[PDB]
């Protein structure tokens, strides 16, 4: 299941209908940018588990045999 | 504020742990765990019409092509979903009813998806944030 | 054809660098308050820099040079080593 989540995060633009605004936004890699931008200011409000999960997923994105 | 937030109604936890082992818990079919409300029904029947009104209004909003385009209807939608959230968290809904409401809300958001500088209404975001608590409760 | 995202390791690292994961990890180290968050940031930076990617090293150097706040970034390592 974690591998499925990572694979979705590689290419999440496929889940949207073609030529729609969401899909053009996601096809440019803006999803990961927004995710890391939110994670940057996330640490203040004391969410250690959620930030840890985000970081672990971003790290596991750098694995082979995907 | 007059009726929903009043005694004896009070918050209920959706996950229980001190489950007495000697009790029945039989095969209990599939969707009948949320039952045996011999005392909750006496409060339930008077808000039954309110709950079905909420459900039919949300279905009507589903039928509308653009749910978040009218500014004056946004107030009614926001307070309706707030009332639904308060009703749910107080323990006024069943499992199948919660699934129907979840399907309705997901249909609203999917229609919004089909619709898809640009200063959006803050209360539209408030409405969108409201249903997240409902989703968390139904997951629990 | 196959429509496969081949995405070799070096280009994946450079891709994640473009959005600014380097800034993310350096800021998380900067304002870390828990041991686990700092440990995960270190592991993420190790996985990102693995293979000697010159672009990521250049990004780290550029941000550390342009940012006047890097003193605490170095202090976080210094006091950790001192405690060890």
């Amino acid at each position: 299941e974690l591998s499925v989540l990572v694979d979705v995060l590689h290419r999440p633009e496929l889940l949207f209908p073609e030529n729609t605004d969401a899909r053009r936004k996601c096809e440019s890699g803006g999803f990961i940018c927004k995710l890391i931008k939110h994670t940057k200011q996330l640490l203040e409000e004391n969410e250690e588990k959620l930030c840890i999960k985000v970081l672990q997923t971003l790290r596991e994105m750098m694995t082979k045999d995907r | 504020h007059m009726h929903v937030d009043r005694d004896p109604q009070e918050q209920v936890t959706p996950v229980k742990y001190a489950r007495l082992w000697s009790e029945i818990p039989s095969e209990i079919a599939i969707d009948d765990y949320d039952s045996s409300g011999a005392s909750k029904d006496e409060i339930k029947e008077r808000f039954a019409q309110t709950m079905e009104f909420v459900e039919e209004y949300l279905r009507d909003v589903v039928c509308q092509r653009f749910p978040f385009s009218d500014k004056e209807k946004n107030k009614l939608t926001f307070e309706v979903v707030n009332l639904a959230r308060n009703l749910i968290y107080f323990g006024f809904y069943n499992f199948s009813d919660l699934l129907r409401l979840t399907k309705i809300l997901l249909a609203i958001l999917d229609c919004v998806h089909v619709t898809t500088p640009e200063k959006e209404d803050i209360m539209v975001m408030d409405t969108k944030l409201k249903i997240i608590e409902i989703l968390q409760f139904i997951l629990n | 054809s196959t429509s496969r995202g081949e995405m070799s390791l070096a280009e994946v690292q450079c891709h994640l660098d473009k959005e600014g994961a380097s800034n993310l990890v350096i800021d998380l180290i900067m304002n870390a308050s828990s041991d686990r968050v700092f440990h995960e940031s270190i592991l993420l930076a190790i996985a990102l820099l693995e293979g000697g990617n010159t672009t990521i090293q250049h990004s780290f150097f550029c941000r550390l040079t342009e940012d006047k706040k890097s003193e605490k970034f170095f202090k976080v390592f210094y006091d950790r080593m001192k405690v060890a």
